[PDB]
RNA sequence: GCUAAACCUAGCCCCAAACCCACUCCACCUUACUACCAGCAACCUUAGCCAAACCAUUUACAUAAAGUAUAGGCGAUA
RNA sequence: GCUACCUAAGAACAGCUAAGAGCACACCCGUCUAUGUAGCAAAAUAGUGGGAAGAUUUAUAGGUAGAGGCGACAAACCUA
RNA sequence: CCUCCGCAUAAGCCUGCGUCAGAUCACACUGACAAUUAACAGCCCAAUAUCUACAAUCAACCAACAAGUCAUUAUUACCCUCACUGUCAACCCAACACAGGCAUGCUCAUAAGGAAAGGUUAAAAAAAGUAAAAGGAACUCGGCAAAUCUUACCCC
């Protein structure tokens, strides 16, 4: 793959460290933990 | 985890190769080699597209007439199939009509 | 392996953020 | 169903499994009752020599020399047909007569 | 009797066997073709020896008493082969003056492609026969897209294998 | 012989001689306690009956009375790394019944 | 009835319908052992 | 062996082979050339960099493939064999292999490690010189017989009376073979 | 702290240049991989999806002149 | 190689009663039921039943092929 | 205690519970070693002529129609002898160690071959049975199923 891309890692995690004292799922999984933390927001 | 450990070994390039620090070196050589030879006339390249742009259709158009009498079977087969995809491409699809 | 070299660094400086939170210096 | 196995003898129905054999060299042929009739001239007796009162055994001796190779091409060997060729100053012209043909290898081994 | 299938008892069991120097085939080169002739049935009086040895060596689980002689015995008869087969193909050439004893024919298959297609030694003429008149050594012009397309897959493969190496070459002077 | 082509005989050609014999066999300890008077070789695989027992006493001088063959088929079902089989080569198995009741059996290599 | 058994296996039947003889017997079916050299298959046939 | 395979220390058919390399591994290989090679087996050289460096030693086995010579006892590390139980077991100082060209072949009576090229000498043909001096370096390095050996004495009878008339014929012409029948003549297509 | 994670290098793509390939031995058109016995023989316009908003004629398979002259349910387009 | 039909040369059909007859096994089919429904099974099991000396069943090799084969038409069957 | 199987052959598969060792519902998997021997069965025939109206059925009476499964002679040619191949198994086709499918010969209850229950408790529901007072189709679309055996008539 050219062009693929390699900091995908600190984009996830300036998403989960808003979301770190939730409940179930939603402080690891990335799909649920952005429905979450947007409606935190 | 996509995020890799090790960080790699050091690229260490050489900005001063033979290649790097000559490189455009023969260009003009129309302007002030008094228009013996054109600067198209240096590109080491395939024999179809040596000094001209064109597009992606206009590339498997210039290939198959130029070439295409010496290609391999099926790499001619996979031109032909090609240029009748993107005929079908850019004349009837997209939007701006 | 992915291609880059910034986005490995700075896991670099992450992970040694780590370090120094889970065995503190003296 | 199985393709990549090797076609032996063992394989077939009864009509098949009779007639491919193996790699025999089979010697004579079959007359009217299954009665197999074995020629004595096809089948191959041994040139055995006797070896009583013979020198050479399996191995050679380490003290013996080392010597570079000569393959022995129809060059060489026309310069040991010249032992009458020189005195005129050994062939044959077909092999029909011969018992044992070159070209035509009549003979085994 | 059947004992020269077997050494000589005192070496049953002594899992080591001094027999060195297998025969250097310019060495037999020397000899007459009465002798190596005999040279012959007296490998094979050993190499039989070995191979009743070494398949009781598998039986009983055991090593080899000494392996190291075995191949000095095999490659001593290919020498042994490969002299007396010169001097046949020495005379051949002076009796004849043509290669391979066995006659054949440059053929072209039915796949295109041509063979050595080897002779078969028959007692009828070739035009009589029911079964070699059923084969078809022949072109049948369908075939020649196929001859091209392989001809093309061969040159391909030997495209790459020529690109290989110059990579290979470069990432070596890229390092000294 | 092996790998090699037969002379054709019509009718009233010469015996066929064989100088320099191709074709090496080896003598086995049998398996399942085989008879006193039967010897047991393994003929490889393009050899015939009457051509081992002229032999034998070609070269060996055993004087060798009945001859039986069998063909031992080797297992197939060896697999790799590479999942694919692995033939262990099938053999030909010779009975040889000495004459004479010369009575052979099978010595004790490694003592 | 059940459905699956609709290979009864024999090798007669086999080599007369799918062998190098009936392949190589009509022109149509020497393009098959083409198709499978090109290929470069183990087995051209049974 | 499997292509691209590695070149271990222990020989390539060694059981203790086979446990390091299986028929399956395919790790990635080792860079390395020019045949005119100065180190051959058992010659007396030393040790220019790395630990033990300056030292005398013979090269005990050189391995070509990957560049390699490991020279006597020397450049070692200690290690276990045998141990077989719930004990230690002896030990062995255990010689690593030394990369060419980290090693020179030292001189034969000056005892400095030199340069070596492959001059023409007249006197036949092609020897190891040194480059400071001159000194040509050469190579470093009772069987009575058994009953399965011929001798020396007849290995070179010279036998052969070079006749054209065919072994398979001469033997038969030479053991009172008879043949009457001639051969009918075949078909060879 | 288990599961696991990471890794460079096999190889490959694209061009240039240069026209490619066939007998160690034996075996292979019969049921290919089979040592061995008395009849036939190759050459025949691609079609169709698709585009025409259906479809029925029709619908592409060095540069420059030139998308010009022409062709076309004079239309899609060629 | 399943199945539809055909060809060639084969095979099978107890017992009892008196002939595309009757009762009835082997064998063939699959009426109605209950189980099964990611099952034992990509159509089976248990009973119950139809036929069972013939327009019967069945092993073997061959033949017909998709613009077609074949078919005691169900638009059936032609490797789920 | 079951035997609805069994033993051969044919077809098929091709070493797939033999020995030794080993890793690792329960100890046919892996590595090495071993075997299946021809006489039964395959693998057949020197030409060119020339012959073959009368079934089989216990083949006799009898009785058929659908008309039937088996034969040489003449002359010429001929005196080499017993090679090759199949032979194992718990097995094949169904993706499986699948209640299925699978031709024939003997055995027709077995001299072969096998094991319905991992252990317990003894709830419901469900299934496969067995027994039932009195009544006997009142059930239900219908006597379906079960149990007993039988009567008459329509439609096609
Ligand atoms: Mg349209
Ligand atoms: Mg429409
Ligand atoms: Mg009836
Ligand atoms: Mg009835
Ligand atoms: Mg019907
Ligand atoms: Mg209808
Ligand atoms: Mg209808
Ligand atoms: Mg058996
Ligand atoms: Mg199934
Ligand atoms: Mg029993
Ligand atoms: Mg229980
Ligand atoms: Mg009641
Ligand atoms: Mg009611
Ligand atoms: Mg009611
Ligand atoms: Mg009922």
């Amino acid at each position: 793959l050219r062009n693929r891309v390699t900091d995908r890692y600190f984009r996830i995690q300036e998403v989960l460290k808003h979301a770190r004292h939730f409940r179930g799922r939603k402080n690891r999984c990335y799909r649920l933990a952005v429905r979450t933390v947007i409606r935190a927001f | 985890i996509g995020i890799r450990l090790t960080l790699p070994p050091p690229k260490v390039v050489d900005r001063w190769n033979e290649k790097r620090a000559m490189f455009g070196v023969y260009d003009n050589i129309g302007i002030l080699g008094n228009f013996e030879k054109h600067p198209k006339e240096l590109i080491r390249g395939p024999i179809w597209l040596r000094g001209w742009k064109g597009n992606e259709l206009q590339r498997c158009i210039r290939k198959r007439k130029m070439v295409g009498s010496r290609m391999f079977a099926d790499d001619l087969h996979n031109l032909n199939k090609r240029i009748r995809y993107l005929y079908k491409h850019f004349n009837r699809h997209g939007k701006f009509r | 392996v992915k291609k880059g070299f910034r986005a490995a660094f700075r896991f670099q400086k992450e992970l040694e953020r780590q370090r120094l939170l889970r065995c503190p210096p003296p | 169903a199985d393709r990549m196995s090797k076609w032996t003898s063992k394989r077939g129905p009864r009509s098949f499994r009779g007639r491919k054999g193996r790699g025999a060299k089979g010697i004579g042929f079959l007359t009217s009752g299954w009665r197999f009739v074995q020629i004595k001239e096809m089948v191959p007796e041994f040139v055995v020599p006797d070896l009583t009162g013979f020198k050479l055994k399996p191995y050679v001796s380490y003290l013996a020399p080392e010597s570079e190779e000569t393959p022995l091409t129809a060059a060489q060997l026309f310069s040991e047909a010249v032992a009458p060729a020189i005195e005129k100053d050994g062939f044959e012209p077909t092999q029909e007569g011969k018992l044992f043909q070159l070209y035509p290898r009549n003979f085994l081994r | 009797g059947l004992e020269e299938f077997f050494d000589d008892p005192k070496n049953w069991g002594q899992e080591k066997v001094k027999s060195g120097a297998a025969w250097t085939c310019q060495q037999l080169r020397n000899k007459s073709n009465e002798d190596l002739h005999k040279l012959w049935y007296v490998l094979l009086k050993e190499r039989n020896m070995l191979l009743t040895l070494e398949q009781e060596a598998k039986r009983q689980r055991l090593p080899m008493p000494s392996p190291e002689r075995l191949d000095k015995v095999v490659d001593s008869m290919d020498a042994l082969d490969k002299v007396v087969q010169e001097r046949e193909d020495a005379l051949r050439l002076l009796q004849t003056g043509q290669e391979r004893a066995r006659p054949g024919a440059w053929r072209r298959d039915i796949f295109g492609r041509i063979i050595w297609h080897k002779f078969k030694q028959w007692v009828i003429p070739w035009h009589l026969n029911k079964r070699y008149n059923r084969k078809r050594f022949f072109a049948l012009p369908y075939v020649d897209h196929f001859l091209r397309l392989e001809r093309e897959k061969r040159a391909r493969i030997k495209a790459r294998k020529e690109n290989l190496e110059r990579k290979k070459a470069k990432i070596l002077l890229k390092k000294f | 012989a092996r790998n090699v082509v037969y002379p054709l005989y019509r009718l009233g050609g010469p015996q066929l001689r064989v100088f320099r014999t191709n074709f090496f066999i080896q003598l086995v300890r049998p398996g399942v306690a085989q008879p006193e008077d039967t010897v047991q070789f393994r003929i490889p695989m393009e050899m015939t009956r009457v051509d081992l027992r002229n032999y034998l006493e070609g070269i060996y001088n055993v004087p060798v009375a009945a001859v039986r063959t069998r063909v031992q088929h080797g297992s197939n079902k060896r697999r790799d790394h590479r999942n694919v089989r692995i033939k262990k080569p099938d053999y030909k198995v010779a009975y040889v019944q000495l004459a004479h009741g010369q009575t052979f059996t099978f010595p004790d290599l490694f003592p | 009835k059940a459905r699956g058994n609709e290979y009864q296996p024999s090798n007669i039947k086999r080599k007369n319908k799918h062998g190098w003889v009936r392949r190589l017997s009509t022109p149509a079916g020497v393009q098959v052992i083409l198709r499978r050299m090109l290929k470069g298959r183990k087995s051209l046939s049974h | 062996l499997p292509p691209h395979y590695r070149y271990g220390m222990s020989p390539p058919g060694s059981v203790a082979d086979k446990r390091k390399n299986p028929p399956w591994i395919r790790r990635r290989p080792v860079v390395v050339s020019d045949e005119d090679w100065y180190l051959f087996c058992g010659d007396t050289v030393e040790i220019l960099e790395g630990k033990d460096a300056g030292k005398q030693g013979k090269v005990v086995q050189v391995i070509r493939q990957r560049n390699w010579v490991v020279v006597g006892g020397l450049n070692t590390h200690y290690r276990y064999i045998g141990k077989t139980m719930d004990y230690r077991g002896t030990m062995i100082p255990s010689e690593a292999p030394l990369l060419h060209r980290q090693v020179k072949l030292v001189d034969p009576m000056d005892r400095k490690p030199t340069e070596i090229e492959w001059r023409f000498t007249e006197a036949g043909e092609r020897v190891r010189v040194s480059t400071r001096s001159g000194r040509i370096i050469p190579k470093p390095e009772t069987w009575i017989d058994g009953p399965k050996d011929t001798s020396v004495e007849d290995a070179l009878e010279r036998t052969y009376v070079p006749c054209l008339k065919t072994l398979q014929e001469e033997v038969m012409e030479a053991m009172g073979i008879k043949e009457t029948r001639k051969y009918k003549k075949v078909y060879w297509y």
